[PDB]
RNA sequence: CAAAAGUUGACCGAACUUGAUUAUUUAGAGGAAGUAAAAGUCGUAACAAGGUUUCCGUAGGUGAACCUGCGGAAGGAUCAUUA
RNA sequence: GUAUCUAGGACUACCAUGGUUGCAACGGGUAACGGGGAAUCAGGGUUCGAUUCCGGAGAGGGAGCCUGAGAAACGGCUACCACAUCUAAGGAAGGCAGCAGGCGCGUAAAUUACCCACUCCCAGCUCGGGGAGGUAGUGACGAAAAAUAACAAUACAGGACUCAUAUCCGAGGCCCUGUAAUUGGAAUGAGUACACUUUAAAUCCUUUAACAAGGACCAAUUGGAGGGCAAGUCUGGUGCCAGCAGCCGCGGUAAUUCCAGCUCCAAUAGCGUAUAUUAAAGUUGUUGCGGUUAAAACGUUCGUAGUUGAACUUGUGCUUCAUACGUAUGUAAGCGUAUUACCGGCCGGUACUAUUACUUUGAACAAAUUAGAGUGCUUAAAGCAGGCUUCAAAUGCCUGAAUAUUCUGUGCAUGGGAUAAUGAAAUAAGACCUCUGUUCUGCUUUCAUUGGUUUUCAGAUCAAGAGGUAAUGAUUAAUAGAAGCAGUUUGGGGGCAUUAGUAUUACGACGCGAGAGGUGAAAUUCUUGGACCGUCGUAAGACUAACUUAAGCGAAAGCAUUUGCCAAAGAUGUUUUCAUUAAUCAAGAACGAAAGUUAGAGGUUCGAAGGCGAUCAGAUACCGCCCUAGUUCUAACCAUAAACGAUGCCAGCUAGCAAUUGGGUGUAGCUACUUUUAUGGCUCUCUCAGUCGCUUCCGGGAAACCAAAGCUUUUUGGGCUCCGGGGGAAGUAUGGUUGCAAAGCUGAAACUUAAAGGAAUUGACGGAAGGGCACC
């Protein structure tokens, strides 16, 4: 229940039942493989391909209209990110609080936060090594981490 | 985290038996749950229960009758041979007359009064009386 | 709540009890075993001793009397004892600095009655069995 | 031919002087505590608004209990209206 | 390599840098020989095992070694040490933890007896030897069996009884019951001893001729009589003495406890006392404790070890018979098919197989013990014997000497696939049963014997095709979690910049006068012409009122002027993404009010200490004045608090009602005017995330109470961690470790003691409110 900060809330997205539907959707499985390649070449994450394939185009769920996921599409077209998106924004957050602090010292909250967000890294840098999506000998260092955002 | 998923159907049946409800909405429907209530259904301690399906985990709406008192769940699943199966029927079962200890033997989930007939031993699941 | 209720936690369950039977006040004479340290005899049942005095231990409040005890030095270890002689008279059976078989006092280490902190009891003085002396069921050794 | 006493050297190595350390027991001027505790002297700190509400953390001070400062708490003497 | 019987760092030589541990290595302790087993309860268990059987060690200490098949032997030797002996003084010799003894030690342990007859061992051996073994004396460790009377009229009363008569009453009373140093009748064996038997011999028991009870004799005790706890308000003595007493308590001059006497009770050849141990003890708790207030939730969160982790992946059908009784259903097979390649007559034998955990059935392994069926040792504890027309001949076969559990546990077989982990096909294996090779590695048979030359065969393995039909291969997206997002936000959340506000002190001036401050009352203290007051003005440091809440935010500590910036965050919105990434956590890590410390600034008010003034019997206090460290800002240290919700954390459930902060949503609402509008406000409706109150359990609790302190049920089970075990001593002593230090974390025991404590009732219309009286 919010694993590092003790609010207990629930919100989410709720998928509906009928996995097959819609039938009226004029967009087929072929062109979204192009359109993900069209949008993913602009360097967007699999999430922000989804919420723009959803609103504008607009397909409800890409797993339904195509027998893969949005990430698993992007690997099959050679658009693989070197670091996955969850470890990215948790690194990219962790490098901001490590940049705010080197100027603004004396802030115990951003010291305590960066403990709470470097701890989420080393547990998700640890799951990504057993499933071997990222290689072994992979310790996120807090020094060289600035270079792996831009 | 939701550790034991058998257990809190049995604390939703027993909890909603005490206040005397007639229908009970479990979540999220193990196939050890349905094997358990069917053991409770051959003895009539439960109504006919319907499994309202999702593509997530399952949800059961159970009909209650009002014949039972307590369905519990022996966590962890202690390994119960046939020889120490009698030890538990003193403890969990309130009389030599009635009551049941559901256990998973390898030949399918049965209560003790079947496994002491089919000469099977297994691990314990729960009980009811 | 509390216990490590898994099925593979019998290591925690035995290392917990091992570490928490020390707080069982009476199972700290299995563990620390102070018998050879604080008992006046080194863990035995009885003790032969040699009387040194005749101590008139006065009674504790709210009972007034004077208990007429006896301060023994043993022969076992050279500890010191204040023992006790019961059942009125029988200080007249002491014949001082002659040997005594003191014994435990039946509350397993504490003084019992109105006696303050005296933990023992004479059972034989000069080998003639004091309970066989109030009747004088056997003869007192006098010469 | 064989072979004793003797003998050279490696080895096993008692034992004893030392040096150490370990585990125990113990002596001691003085000092400073605890308990017995009943009857001593002085005060009256706490329990009632115990006559300065009581306690907590810390810090200084005082014959003694204790007193004072800063921040807590109610286990308070207020579950609080009263526009 | 050497050595050994042999492996081996066993040892040497060179060379490698390894091994081990929070799943407890290493060191320490042991009043430690290990096991069989013993003690004790319903289970679960604690405790014990020096001791007869098995394994191991040792013969005063350590070391050494000969003979041997076997000994690092000690009823072999060799030293040395210790202890000790005979010595004519030169020398010589010692080893009971074998038996029986002796000294010691201690609370604590038998006779310097007999025998190889038994069991078996030994030699050359049928014979010899064997204080092994067996007999005996000693022997209330222990366990079993059982002697202290039995019977009879009167008896002396109770009672029925027949009956008079009945709130009475007696007699015919009597099955009875007792009392009867009344009367008896006396029934028998401890004695008792011929002789037997038993035995190596002898004794003991069993048989036994003779001998053996009116109690005084053949003569039971040991503890107690307030309660616990069975059983005298009996008499005398003693008077807080003597004593009793496990606990609670008796005795302080009429003792239901003391000293006795009478009585009485409990067990009884047994009983008391001590220490130990077990059960009582759900007071060590896995079953099974407790933690708001009784002892007990770390200040906070992070977090490895560890423990624990959602759902999903061959299930009932359909037909039959076996099968309970028209039916039922529990049956096996057919049939949504590796119900499996072959040969045999549905049938043997074969060819032929993802594990693990758990479970079924087996094997394997000494008895004794234990559980125990069999068996009249006179019964019994034991024992492993024993039965039997044989009645008049025995020939008279066998029951036997079971069977499972402590020989738990590991380990080994086999049945099962529920539960539970692991495992596949995504920088590549979908296959081909395969004529198969488009690799070549070959490999042995026939070339009688044997190969140079090479094919079949290619037993083969690995390339190998484009012999690629391939449904070709990727489970759901948890009201798990992390992540994203015109998002829309919201908040005393955090940091730094910016500024504001009155007020306080001070200082200036201007004016006015002499009193001003303070207290219950004073005084210390300030002030002549100018304090205090008024007034405008300057400088300062501190603090953020009113708004202000049962309002928000934060991990806890904590957090309020404006604004700019700065990274952060919960919630909601989400047909976005990832797909178990999770829970909780020893060690460890960060944060931590106040006080305090080190250095630097500042320094208004307040102000530990200090000094006064009072007050008081005293006052090192409260009250009053002066102020110093401190308070404040950056730099670090400290690491605690009633750090409190005296309530760890994650998850689900079990009820109303009222508010109430965010966000969402519908007005089939008003209202704003920019306009009927639209943004904004309000009201109504619904929903998340909640929070706070009440109402109640129709749940719990010792209660006060609690919507969790509930579902802790009836011996209960959602995970996980920390903690408590009568009160003191004592957060002390000592060791380690951290700190500049203050101190922090770890942390006892000797000793002491029976209560200490929790919650609630009733006692003060006894120094507290609110009432209400009267001339004690």
């Amino acid at each position: 229940g919010r694993m590092h900060a003790p609010g207990k809330g629930i919100s989410q997205s709720a998928l509906p039942y009928r996995r097959t539907v819609p039938s009226w959707l004029k967009l087929n499985a072929d062109d979204v493989k192009e359109q993900i390649k069209k949008l993913g070449k602009k360097g967007l994450t699999p999430s922000k391909i989804g919420i723009i394939l959803r609103d504008s185009h607009g397909v409800a769920q890409v797993r339904f209209v195509n027998g893969n996921k949005i990430l698993r599409i992007m690997k099959s077209v050679g658009l693989k990110p070197d670091i996955p998106e969850d470890l990215y924004h948790m690194i990219k957050k962790a490098v901001a609080i490590r940049k705010h602090l080197e100027r603004n010292r004396k802030d115990k909250d951003g010291k305590f936060r960066l403990i709470l967000v470097e701890s989420r890294i080393h547990r998700l840098a640890r799951y990504y090594k057993t499933k071997s999506v990222l290689p072994p000998n992979w310790k996120y260092e807090s020094s060289t981490a600035s270079a792996l955002v831009a | 985290v939701r550790m034991n998923v058998l257990a809190d159907a049995l604390k939703c049946i027993n909890n909603a038996e005490k206040r005397g409800k007639r229908q009970v909405l479990l979540r999220p429907c193990s196939k050890v749950i349905i094997k358990f209530l069917t053991v409770m259904m051959k003895h009539g301690y439960i109504g006919e229960f319907e499994i309202v399906d999702d593509h997530r985990s399952g949800k059961i709406v159970v009909n209650l009758t009002g014949r039972l008192n307590k369905c519990g769940v022996i966590s962890p699943r202690f390994d119960v041979p046939i020889n120490d199966i009698e030890k538990w029927t003193n403890n969990l079962l309130p009389s030599r007359q009635f009551g049941y200890v559901v256990l998973t033997t390898s030949g399918g989930i049965m209560d003790h009064e079947e496994a002491r007939r089919k000469h099977l031993g297994g691990k314990i699941l729960g009980f009811f009386f | 709540m509390g216990k490590p209720r898994g099925l593979r936690t019998a290591r925690k369950h035995v290392n917990h009890r091992r570490d928490q039977r020390w707080a069982d006040k009476d199972y700290k004479k299995a563990h620390l075993g102070t018998r050879w340290k604080a008992n006046p005899f080194g863990g035995a049942s009885h003790a032969k001793g040699i009387v040194l005095e005749k101590v008139g231990v006065e009674a504790k409040q709210p009972n007034s009397a004077i208990r007429k005890c006896v301060r023994v030095q043993l022969i076992k270890n050279g500890k010191k004892i204040t023992a006790f002689v019961p059942r009125d008279g029988s200080l007249n059976y002491i014949e001082e600095n002659d040997e005594v078989l003191v014994a435990g006092f039946g509350r397993k280490g504490h003084a019992v009655g109105d006696i303050p902190g005296v933990r023992f009891k004479v059972v034989k003085v000069a080998n003639v069995s004091l309970l066989a002396l109030y009747k004088e069921k056997k003869e007192r050794p006098r010469s």
